[PDB]
């Protein structure tokens, strides 16, 4: 994983390419708004793609309970942001997830943490929605997972008022025509 | 081993056909051309092949197999063999 | 007791499979390893197994039962035995 | 027994009215221009089948001459199938 | 055998009627036997025979002509029998 | 063969429990009495039913010792239905 | 009541704030009375054919991993078999095991097993919604947990007709 | 062949005005037959680009087992019978088989089709087509709302489901949900 | 059908009758406000109606839909109107209905003296016979000043045929549609 | 005003008008639907127009009270179903009604059966507001009356508004009466 | 018509499009009729103390630089002095103006004038809000004008009255 | 001086649970003592900031003459009586006179005062007196929306107008409606 | 201006900076997502900056019309899409626009287009209203002109819930309490 030496060694080749890319549009990198943009930009991108520094086996520690609950478990509207990785351009939404346990549930702010590290990286909506329900299916092994992200990608918008919805269905959410409608009910 | 289950999902013209379970005899799934997969989501692992069931059918019968029964659930047909 | 009613829920590849209700017969219960309870939200006690329906219907069949009918009837699957 | 012993056919209800399914790619081509088929391909789907304009009533009395008989039928979805068998 | 195949129908519940008993080109003979009546309900473009009856009553009826069910199945709220000449 | 050779029964899931549909208005009511089915006309029904409260496994092994056999068993809806011959 | 308020007294001091200042004299006794009533639930004990519901039913509980608030709406649903519950008491089970250190899981359960307890109806069906301040406060997020029980489970017809009608 | 004109154009639209009883040398109206014959070349764009350029950088080869959305679409069409527009949303859903396409490829698919002399039930096929035919996928569910200006409050909604989008319930209802 | 001739006849009949409503309920149809009242609720009362003017013949596998289409019905039963929306549905087989044409079969029907389940009936007729589709689908909602004045709400008047009525998946997708 | 001997003695002329109606329309008045719609529709109309059976004396009975209070009373979203005297066809809405007491206080009940008694004639909107207005004003003798009649003509939405004493002449008694009647 | 009609002939040539086939035989000519239609405002001429207000009146005009249509509401308003206007002959105002080659602005001033004109009245305002399609179609936005005369104009309680009640 | 204590708050919140009637040991209550302690930690983190390191690369001379608003702002706050949450939203507006603030500076602002033991009518005034001081500007507003969790529907709203937006009813009513 | 040869001869400087970003951030610059990402992104930024090649005197080219209309003017809800000059991330939203001319009206679609030219560069919110009312000012010499720009900055949301709102009010939409309250109401 990417580390907070890595972090601090390429900040000055990225505040670089920034100043380079000022220069290369016509701009003035030395007028007043401009002056830091190297850096503040660097920054930003490292804090965008912050989720390359973590694992899913650090974001698991102790986020397991073996419990012994039937029941639809579902953590809805969870901000989402991440970067096109073909535009480098901000993606932008909610992640909606839904899970049937059997005999281990996980701590509902880990699944947030889930999307937190796939989402703060250059992606593709369809590999990050595949990732977080992936990473739930394994960390639980539940009957079932449910995975909607909702976003607006600024590479679409710059037509405008198109949102892209990605959708996976796994085990009983995607056998049961009761489960899958009782979810998408329940998100909405 | 007398019985054996079959499915395949609508459309019935074409595969995948499940064809068995972790404790299905292994050498009827060697001559299926079957192969053994976990696939996401599921706690079990599953043998199945490319054909449509109709072709698994026949090579069912080649092995002394006869249908009982089929039926519907969801969106899956379902047959239910016997070794007579 | 001629008639014998098992069950369960896609997948069929894999269990519980019910194999009785509260006037099933005890020794056969006993022989498929089955365990009586009754599920939270049921009014009723049932006999179920581990095991998928292929295991239980090879077991029924060294009891001398065999496979009149299988049917899908929402997400379940039913087979319906007859001691022959 | 016989060379393809198995045959599937379905059709969507109403069951009164085809069209009726009677084949896929690797059906007997024969057994298909005998039942006055046609092969094609439906717009979104990957895959080829053969087909008649016939309900399946008439299909099942056309497969009784043939030396089909119907072993069991189904409902899944809308589609009535019909799983046939020749010795 | 001629027209050994047989498919007739009812919707949930089974205990009462219509059954429908034919499609266009059934044996007129047995659709009046049955006392079956023709039409083309609306919104359907195709004629169909059916009876009142209950489904248990014309299986007795098919019984006496010579039917035997091979199968019977549910497809949506339709509960379907394929009958044989037998 | 015999008089009255089809019979139609009939549970809701779960098929563990009752009560079991036995017959309509023109069922046997020697078999019925046999079954101790009662007869009743649901409310939103236009026709009566007779029922048991026992689930169908009880149902079918009553039949049989009366020269029932299963033909058939469907699942329609949430309905499992039974067709007996005689 | 006085080791709840020496225990808030140490946090005001511990957060390096002046626990002598004019509004925070009275405030180990305030957190821990307030502390006691959003546990006052540990002080109570359990002890027709038609889908009746009781929607939008207000629920305040305490997160037990982090003593955050969290705080929603219950609606529960149930199809009778013999005997119906009076409203109101759908209302006081919820409070029973809300107002306890909770997990929304265990508390959604908990409701739903003491209706199918006391009525074993033909099916229950209990949706909990909720906002967990120990998500918020960190950082638009809501927790729904739905248990289905019976024919709520069971019937795909009875499972809808529930979720559309708690609209 | 995929689409000088412009003058022709101007020549009709400054005939128009005349026709219709106005004087086409007032200030408001000076530059009209070539701002109408403009708009009218913007509006069938569509005609000056094929399916083929379109797909140019489209395609990815991926393991996804997901159904894609992209909803909301503006779309802008020309009727063909009155030569006035029809308006309105497009909502385009798939499940891939072992090839997704670019996100705003699926808009550029609306866009060449929609940006002719229309009728609504031909641009609905001819985006499902076009997307069944460059991916292969298990199944479409292509959706039109539109407001018919010739009609000049209704509006027209146009469905396409192929493959399992036609096929199975789930698939179907879980399109019709996410589009909402 | 109902002829302008017809109508120009009985302008005088209806502006007599609507005078002798006016004197019946204790209004005075002298004052300036009433007085031309009786052949203005005259032609109102023939505009309401016109649609005994027209007969139904005078007037692709996707779903084709038009909804909120505006509908002015007269009550049969109380004379008072009835106003809403028709939403129509239908799965061609080989043959299409312009867009524009269904809003005149809802017309045609709609503008006559009515029971909003006969209009529903007639508009789903209507397109069956014209096309002899798949399937059609007819909902009509609407308010109706008979139970609006007088303490109490919105009717709605669903007609599934053919497809619409038979399979799940093409119902359900039609009510989705038309939200 | 209009008596209950008045309704049933006029009850066969207006059923014969609108038999005659039915008959002049190019309708059939024997088919099902139509047997009963003679008296129907007269029984109908009578209802709609039930005002000229009520004087306003008669609604102000038990509904002033000699209050202190100093307050802007609102009655907001009354609903409201008039004939169009021009058409004899309905318009239909929403009256509210706002006024700043001086020592008198009504009932709020009182409040709506002053819209019935107006709104159940033949009408236009503008006499209705202002008969509504008036009615308060006079009853009363209030600092200001604010009365807005919303509704949608059967033969776009008519809103009228009649704004009397305070509610005229003060900014913010006006501004005040607009937000709260949202 | 037949100038019209072979305009529009031409203008299917010069897109790309073969006026031959089916779909664009009748095309010139159903064209030329609805541009007809548009423009039938050219064919008709102009010839209490309460706030009257007619809003959400449907209006349907033609942008005069781009020949494509604008669409929308007007909203009504006026102090009458003497004499009232009949509800339907505001709409018949909205209605000779809109059908015609416009810009929104003209429309909107010449809705106040003819009002202004026919009644004398205290004041007017005149709200127009229209989505224009050489907007749209080239790339939500909305166009509003607003012309408010005599009281309306003067008076802040008399304009903040008449705005607040076209919502 | 702005704000070691993490396992003292460990040991009052492990009293709190055994004082409470609950068992410390169980699953659900044996890591609780440190997550109740770090997250009354976060909770209370602008004891940690001054304002002064708020305003770092904050400041823009510029000559703008315009309203600024940043509206909607997340806010969570303790309550200083109980020790219970108070949550909401906060909406700052100022008229500028030579000197501009970095948007997310103004959030910068609601963090520093609102991440401490509060009372609602405190924390307003300290982020317009914030904004006051480190601008000197024309004018400001704050509006603060929040739910009182001791309370347990009810709203307080608390407003702080100063300036401009005191002494203009145009500004005032400008700043009240953008913020809408 | 900035011109098409300028981009054409920076679009490589800028792919070469975008290449170097990618490599600095710990990603793999050939893998399939990233292989064409340094000229897609140095192509979506040159669009972005793309008001840099424009003057406000070619926008206003036959955009003025002499006309004798006393009445406001607003065109509202015109989408918008500006870069953050401190970070290089997205500011997005909506204009909208009012004046009361006096002698002159502009085209309703080139109001549309000065937000464009300014908007499609590295901005501030506050810059960026000015400018389109200094503008209309200046084109028009106008009774009055408002300008409201309300905008979602991604370097603030990445707290996520809060907009910009910056606003301009001149001449009568300054001084008259009736004009500036028309304009508000009739923008929302
Ligand atoms: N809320 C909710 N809870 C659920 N628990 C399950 S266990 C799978 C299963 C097991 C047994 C059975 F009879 C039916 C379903 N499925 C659920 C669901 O779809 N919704
Ligand atoms: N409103 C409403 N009322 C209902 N009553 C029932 S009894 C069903 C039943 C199902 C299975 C079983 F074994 C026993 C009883 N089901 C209802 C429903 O779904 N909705
Ligand atoms: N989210 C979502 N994902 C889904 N993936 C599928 S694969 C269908 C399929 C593929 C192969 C096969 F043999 C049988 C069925 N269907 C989905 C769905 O309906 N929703
Ligand atoms: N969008 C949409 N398109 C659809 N096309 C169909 S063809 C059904 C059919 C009709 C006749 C036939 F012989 C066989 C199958 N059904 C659809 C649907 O439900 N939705
Ligand atoms: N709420 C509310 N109460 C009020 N009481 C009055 S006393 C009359 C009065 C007299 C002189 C004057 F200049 C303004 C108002 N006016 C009120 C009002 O406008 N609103
Ligand atoms: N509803 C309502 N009715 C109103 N009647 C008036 S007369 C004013 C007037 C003002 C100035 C002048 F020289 C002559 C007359 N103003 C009203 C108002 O603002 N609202
Ligand atoms: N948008 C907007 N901009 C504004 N600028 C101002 S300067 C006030 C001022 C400054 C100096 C002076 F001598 C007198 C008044 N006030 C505004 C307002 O209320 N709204
Ligand atoms: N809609 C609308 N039109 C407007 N025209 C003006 S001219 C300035 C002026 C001149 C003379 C006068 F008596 C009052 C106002 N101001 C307007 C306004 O505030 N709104
Ligand atoms: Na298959
Ligand atoms: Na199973
Ligand atoms: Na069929
Ligand atoms: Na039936
Ligand atoms: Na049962
Ligand atoms: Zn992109
Ligand atoms: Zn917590
Ligand atoms: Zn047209
Ligand atoms: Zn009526
Ligand atoms: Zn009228
Ligand atoms: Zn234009
Ligand atoms: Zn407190
Ligand atoms: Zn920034």
């Amino acid at each position: 994983p990417r580390s907070e030496e890595d972090n601090e060694l390429n900040l000055p080749n990225l505040a670089a390419a920034y100043s380079s890319i000022l220069s290369s549009l016509g701009e003035n990198p030395q007028r007043q708004g401009l002056l830091k943009t190297p850096w503040r930009a660097a920054s930003a991108m490292q804090f965008f793609t912050k989720g390359y520094q973590e694992t899913i086996s650090d974001v698991l520690n102790d986020a397991i309970f073996d419990e012994d609950h039937d029941e639809m478990v579902i953590v809805k509207d969870i901000d989402m942001f991440s970067m096109c990785e073909h535009h480098l351009v901000p993606f932008v939404g909610k992640v909606h997830i839904g899970y049937l346990p059997n005999k281990q549930v996980l701590g509902l702010s880990k699944l947030a943490r889930i999307v937190e590290i796939y989402s703060r990286r250059l992606q593709v909506q369809e590999r990050l929605t595949k990732q977080i329900a992936v990473a739930i299916t394994e960390a639980l092994r539940p009957a079932g997972v449910g995975v909607v992200v909702e976003a607006t990608h600024m590479c679409m918008v710059m037509k405008m008022n198109s949102k892209t919805v990605t959708s996976t269905m796994l085990g009983v959410f995607r056998e049961d025509p009761k489960t899958r409608e009782e979810f998408l009910t329940l998100i909405r | 081993m007398p019985y054996l289950l079959i499915s395949t999902q609508i459309r019935m013209e074409v595969g995948p056909t499940m064809v068995g379970d972790e404790q299905s005899d292994p050498e009827l799934m060697q001559h299926l051309g079957a192969s053994k997969r976990r696939a996401l989501g599921n706690n079990f692992y599953e043998y199945y092949v490319d054909d449509p069931p109709r072709i698994v059918l026949d090579k069912l019968e080649r092995r002394g197999f006869r249908v009982l029964s089929m039926t519907g659930v969801g969106q899956t047909l379902v047959w239910c063999l016997h070794k007579e």
